[PDB]
């Protein structure tokens, strides 16, 4: 499948799929306590890369919370918040037109 | 001090001298609107006075037993909750539209906002506006159920393992990293379906009480 | 489409603004002591009743229609309904 132009806003060139930045541990502090076994960094990266790698397969099309809580197990509210973080930073849904 | 009581009013024509199906959110801290004045405005359809009395006594009964969010009650304030996820089942009919759905919801994280979720649901599925209140009532009504069972079991809402073997068994299992991706068997039921439906199918459903 | 008719003592009302009469009569949205009750919420609840009723001047608009469509608790939509009724902004030409 021919890949199209990855396009995020410049204040987010810091995002890297294979690591967790500082801004993410401050914005989404529920996966970074060490007290909830179901919410760690390893699962954070899954939830987060699936949403991001999904939206990039076709960036002209809104990726949604429903298609994320269908595919991945975890608190839907936690996934609502992850979805909105990534929307703020334009890492999700930046081009939906 | 949020205490929206999820009210469910249901009275049949057989054992109740009248029929009525309704749901609402009653804010228990607002003591200044009379229940009786609200019910008499609800049912502009008519022994009227004695039927208002039995409805109010139902609303009152539910306000007087409502178990407000125990976390915002017995101080904890643990960010991100103790991972007590519930299964929130939806089966909502609004006119001809019926929504079936299932999603996990954490009952021990007081920053989960049902109205914020219900309102993006109705944006993404583009549901008719009426679904927003109904999805929110159903989140709050199913969450309360578990908040009121744990209560009558003396659970301390602090984070310990759930004693009761049943209540513990309805609680979703812990999410290791091999569990993040849903099996095909679960992603079937954990997703929304919006059917159109007729008066005739509606009859089949209601006749399933 | 419909030409809306309100009483002469309610020309202060503006869908895009809030007036002190409104702050006076429904203080529960402006005390900032509850997060789900804010001026933005007040305008959403309030305009949904005034604009919904203005599509059908001749039909009564009800508290039940209002709480089915808007996320507010029942008591506050009743009180909001009561007030818009008092000033002739819903249900004035039913």
């Amino acid at each position: 499948p021919q890949a199209h132009e990855i396009v995020i806003p410049s204040y987010s060139k810091w995002f890297n799929l294979e690591k967790i930045h500082s801004i993410e541990v401050q914005s989404l502090p529920e996966f970074f306590t060490n007290r909830i076994p179901s919410k760690t960094p390893e699962v954070y990266m899954r939830y987060r890369n699936f949403m991001v790698n999904s939206y990039r397969l076709n960036p002209n099309e809104y990726f949604s919370v429903t298609t994320a809580r269908r595919n991945v197990s975890g608190d839907a509210a936690a996934l609502f918040r992850l979805h909105k973080f990534l929307t703020k930073w334009g890492l999700i849904n930046y081009q939906v037109d | 001090s949020e205490q929206l009581v999820p009210i469910r009013l249901e009275f049949d024509q057989d054992r109740d001298r009248f029929f009525l199906r309704d749901t609402l959110l009653w804010n228990k801290n607002d003591k200044l609107i009379k229940i009786e004045d609200f019910v008499d405005d609800m049912l502009r359809d008519y022994t009227r006075e004695q039927h208002i009395d039995t409805i109010c006594q139902s609303i009152q009964e539910q306000i007087q037993e409502f178990q407000g969010n125990p976390y915002i009650e017995l101080n904890q304030d643990r960010l991100g909750g103790d991972d007590l996820r519930i299964r929130i089942k939806l089966d909502i009919v609004v006119g001809q539209n019926q929504l079936i759905d299932q999603f996990e919801w954490d009952i021990s994280n007081s920053d989960n906002c049902p109205e914020e979720f219900a309102e993006s649901m109705c944006q993404e599925l583009e549901l008719p506006g009426e679904f927003v209140t109904a999805i929110a009532h159903s989140i709050r009504e199913q969450v309360h159920m578990y908040h009121k069972s744990l209560a009558l079991l003396g659970y301390n809402f602090d984070g310990s393992a759930i004693e009761d073997d049943d209540i513990r068994s309805r609680m979703l299992p812990t999410i290791t990293l091999d569990d993040v991706y849903r099996p095909a068997a679960e992603s079937k039921i954990f997703t929304p379906n919006l059917l159109q439906i007729s008066a005739a199918e509606l009859e089949r459903l209601d006749k399933d009480k």
